[PDB]
């Protein structure tokens, strides 16, 4: 995980995901006591993206098919970077939070949101 | 995994032109990690000025226990002859684990966490060698061959904590022996502040005596001001709009917080650090957006390096400061912001 | 005052032409510096003929 | 790390739980102040309605434009138990009727959270007021009320309503929409002309209804704040109970570890 | 620290400072979650005095000039008593919080507020 | 006219600064090529000599 | 723990009370004498009952002292009495 090994685009996407997840972890106690509605307009947007990133990290495996029934997914590095970069930029702010759960590539989150 | 080795290796790389000899002691590390550090020293041109002492994870606990003392002895050669040296102990906590093994196998009675009774003396006997010796000591050691020169050995020991627990026996002992400490925080590292230095917990007992005139004047009170900004940011977090004194302190602390961020393998000279400190403490960053502080600093340094190269060369001779240099920097920063 | 206002607007207008020209001139000067520093770095990187 | 960090987290949450328990009663106290202010303003509105009723029935010579065929109230502060959300959710239900009818909409906004809502979706604001005290004065509402009355006289608005919460009971705030502008044996001795009297009284009537909607929404806000601080007090109690279980685990581990280091040390000597 | 050993004026000033700082310790954790604006008119005023007292305890030492940069200040017993009684009685409520940080006697705090 | 003169001056300054940023970004893009083409040639010739 | 279990009662002194000007520092909410009223004279046994009740009411109402203007008169009466007894 070094700019000289993986290139700046991958490195900045990974650093962006970690920054959002770290800030969401700091708000956990306040959200439990006062709820999400007391946060600032900036923190509310970040928490919404953190919840989507956290769900998009999930993936159905080809060895886990027996446990649930869902078919496995293989996602390339190119598709992985494109999905998280779009969620960080805000290109998917309108799609529902459950559309990112168990879908492999980012285009499948767009098709899952149609239901 | 929060940059302890990165901070010490960059400090060794910065000495290639300083005239200070370097020693890196690797205790209980895997041989491929040691080979990667040596490759990075070579890639940065710092290997020709460094001695690397290795006692890898597969070697006898006796060799891992003795390695810091062997490296210290190699560094002391320069100190005793009126020269300056720097030594890094990448893991004194691994040296303590090797000594605990030998002591338990010798059946010596254990202490506070199965560690030997003299685990304090293990590190205090090592760390008290790092010192500055007077001209009379160098003159007496060299039988008059070297005169009018002091000698020194500077040490950068590293310690690892478990989930931030500093109450452990070994960290408690070492924190009680050194002339200061640099605390690295995982929450700041995950939040993108990559040098990850907690300014409130970190402290230097030598202070301003260890700084050049320009950095001593431009950095006075920054550490305690940041410590008070972190508290103010938490206290005023959900409260309604406060007075000008509160807004001034908060807006300044946010800018210095973003300024303290730096990349690995990218050291700054006295003049580059000085321009960055001057632009912050003299109020020039007040109009700059927080998200633009990094771009402003990089552009300013690039500007002064092109339009003001003779001034940077004058600041870099000894880090001197006076009304002429102060006015010279002021005129350059004003011209920069009014045209860039 | 309207005639004097056209002259004052004429000063802001010529200043904008000159300032915009300097902004682009400084960019070309910066671009030249970046390429020269890259050439000296690439020339120094040649230590690998001995270092590796 | 151990028992010390857990003990610090418990003390911090325990301090917060005590004030949320107290602020629940502060909100009940302010709820009662708002409820007495709701009752104090009723005699004025009902008498103006009684005068206009006779003065229009008895005088068939003139029909006011208000007798022939949204103002949104919201809070300025935090701790609202879904008060503003239930109101905005409901506004869309009546607006849907206007979308099926094909009618155009003009909006007026009272309070900072209402202004923040329409600004986050592109809503067309014709007038707006904010930062009012917990005990408001009717003279601050005159401006926002007049812009909405003028839009009716200019023929830009067919019907006007006030969107606010109603106090069903101390545990229930109901979101509502109420129509404002479109509403026998003796006769009055009019000193000025009757048109001037009817025109002047109808303005006072609408302003009074908007003020009553604002004061009843403030009573609903203090009731919503009581529930929210009650819930925060209860939620903090569950977190303290769980942290006490984690602390007990660390207490038992510290005693067991110290004895295991002590017994090992005495066995070697 | 006994009135029969020193005097009642000194003792009352010391216990007065301690009382103000002890009460502020329980309010510190409250303000960080629910904010300052929710406290009573007497608490808001007391918190401000406590933060000022907390800063007026500071003093630059002659042996610390190498760490602080500023010069060293020696303060006397009577000067110390008078300065703390002034903050407790409200004689300096109008001065900003930063004016009491690192300033020897009470006079210099009045001067620092002008810089 | 004075309001329009102020707006036109400001528009051209934002445009010139946008052109300046593009001129500098292309120089950064070129610098990386100068360094990486030297790196691959130096490493390849070093390995050529090592095999020999 | 051993000595608390051996003794007939305990008087607990607290640092938070001692720093808040309550000089004797006796936490009356946790301190106890198992012998109780049998160890008191008739006059002290009769007067102490209302005082224990007042300190108990103060411990329950102490959080409202900063908001006393918004309390019910019957509750304000217990709080003001509790403050003077404390
Ligand atoms: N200034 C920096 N900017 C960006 N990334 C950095 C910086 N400093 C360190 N890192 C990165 O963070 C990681 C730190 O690793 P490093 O080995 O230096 O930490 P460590 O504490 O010594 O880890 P370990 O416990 O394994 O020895 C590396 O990936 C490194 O490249
Ligand atoms: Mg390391």
């Amino acid at each position: 995980l070094d700019p000289l090994v993986i290139g700046q685009d991958h490195y900045d996407t990974a650093r962006g995901v970690q920054y959002v997840l770290q800030r969401y972890k700091e708000l956990k106690d306040i959200i439990a006591i006062l709820g999400m509605d007391e946060l600032s307009e900036a923190d509310k947007l970040l928490v919404a993206r953190a919840r989507k990133i956290q769900r998009f990290l999930s993936q159905p495996f080809f060895v886990a098919e027996v446990f649930t029934g869902s078919p496995g997914k293989y996602v390339s590095l190119k598709d992985t970077i494109a999905g998280f970069k779009g969620i960080l930029n805000g290109d998917y702010d309108h799609l529902p939070e459950q559309a990112f759960y168990m879908v492999g590539g980012i285009e499948e989150a767009v098709e899952k949101a149609k239901k | 995994q929060i940059g302890k080795t990165a901070l010490a290796v960059d400090a060794i790389i910065n000495q290639k032109d300083s005239g200070i000899k370097c020693v890196y002691v690797a205790i209980g590390q895997k041989q491929s990690t040691i080979a990667n550090v040596v490759r990075k020293l070579e890639e940065n041109g710092a290997l020709a000025n460094t001695i690397v002492v290795a006692a890898s994870a597969s070697e006898s606990a006796a060799l891992q226990y003795l390695a810091p003392y062997s490296g210290c002895t190699m560094g002391e050669y320069f100190r005793d002859r009126g020269e300056d040296a720097l030594i890094v102990y990448d893991d004194l906590s691994k040296q303590a684990v090797a000594y605990r093994q030998i002591s338990l196998l010798l059946r010596r009675p254990p202490g506070r966490e199965a560690y030997p009774g003299d685990v304090f003396y293990l590190h205090s006997r090592l760390l008290e060698r790092a010192s500055r010796v007077s001209e009379e000591y160098v003159e007496k050691f060299t039988n008059g061959a070297v005169t009018g020169k002091t000698g020194s050995l500077t040490a950068l020991p590293i310690i690892e904590t478990q989930a931030g627990d500093v109450s452990a026996f070994v960290p408690t002992n070492v924190i009680s022996i050194t002339d200061g400490q640099i605390f690295l925080e995982s929450a700041m590292f995950n939040s993108g502040i990559r040098p990850a230095v907690n300014a409130g917990i970190s402290v230097s007992r030598v202070g301003g005596a260890a700084q050049t005139k320009i950095i001593k004047k431009l950095s006075g009170g920054i550490r305690t001001a940041l410590a008070q900004y972190r508290e103010l940011a938490a206290f005023a977090q959900f409260a309604s709009d406060l007075d000008e004194a509160t807004r001034k302190q908060l807006e300044h602390g946010q800018r210095v917080t973003e300024l303290m961020k730096q990349k690995q393998y990218a050291p700054m000279s006295i003049a580059e650090m000085s321009l960055s400190l001057y632009a912050a403490e003299r109020g020039f960053l007040q109009d700059v957006e927080i998200a633009k502080v990094g771009s402003f600093e990089q552009a300013l340094i690039s500007y002064f390096q092109r339009e003001h190269a003779a001034l940077l060369a004058k600041i870099n001779e000894k880090g001197d400061f006076n009304d002429e240099i102060d006015a010279g920097i002021k005129a350059g920063i004003e011209k920069f912001k009014a045209t860039q | 005052d309207l005639e004097l206002a056209h002259e004052k607007a004429g000063q802001q207008l010529r200043e904008a032409k000159a300032q915009a020209a300097e902004i682009v001139e400084q960019a070309k000067k910066r671009a030249n510096q970046i390429v020269d520093e890259a050439r000296d770095q690439a020339r120094t990187e040649g230590e690998r003929l001995k270092a590796q | 790390a151990g028992a010390k960090e857990i003990r610090s987290k418990i003390a911090s949450i325990k301090s917060t739980q005590k004030i949320t328990n107290a602020m629940e009663k502060v909100a009940v106290s302010k709820m009662r102040k708002a409820q007495m202010r709701m009752a104090a303003g009723r005699p004025y509105a009902e008498r103006i309605r009684q005068v206009i009723g006779h003065l229009a029935n008895a005088n068939p010579e003139y029909r006011h434009p208000f007798m022939v065929e949204y103002i949104v109230v919201s809070s300025d502060r935090g701790l609202c138990g879904g008060l503003n959300i239930n109101l905005f959710k409901s506004l869309v239900k009546d607006m849907s009727g206007y979308r099926e009818q094909g009618a155009e909409i003009d909006l007026c906004v009272i309070g900072s959270k209402g202004a923040s809502f329409f600004r986050s979706f592109g809503g067309n604001v014709v007038a707006a007021i904010s930062h009012l005290g917990e005990e408001p004065s009717i003279n601050d509402l005159i401006g926002s009320v007049k812009v909405m009355l003028d839009a009716y006289l200019e023929g830009r608005i067919d019907r006007l309503f006030v969107v606010s919460n109603k106090f069903v009971n101390t545990m229930t705030q109901k979101p509502t929409v109420e129509q404002l502008i479109p509403l026998h044996h003796w006769d009055y001795l009019y000193e000025p002309d009757a048109k001037s009297l009817l025109d002047g009284l109808l303005v006072r009537y609408v302003e009074s209804q908007v003020y009553q909607a604002v004061v009843e929404n403030n009573a609903c806000e203090q009731a919503a704040r009581m529930i929210a601080m009650k819930n925060a007090t209860d939620n903090a109690g569950e977190l303290i109970s769980d942290l006490q279980l984690i602390y007990n685990k660390a207490r038992q581990a510290a005693i067991t570890q110290e004895i295991s280091e002590i017994v090992g040390g005495a066995a070697a000597v």
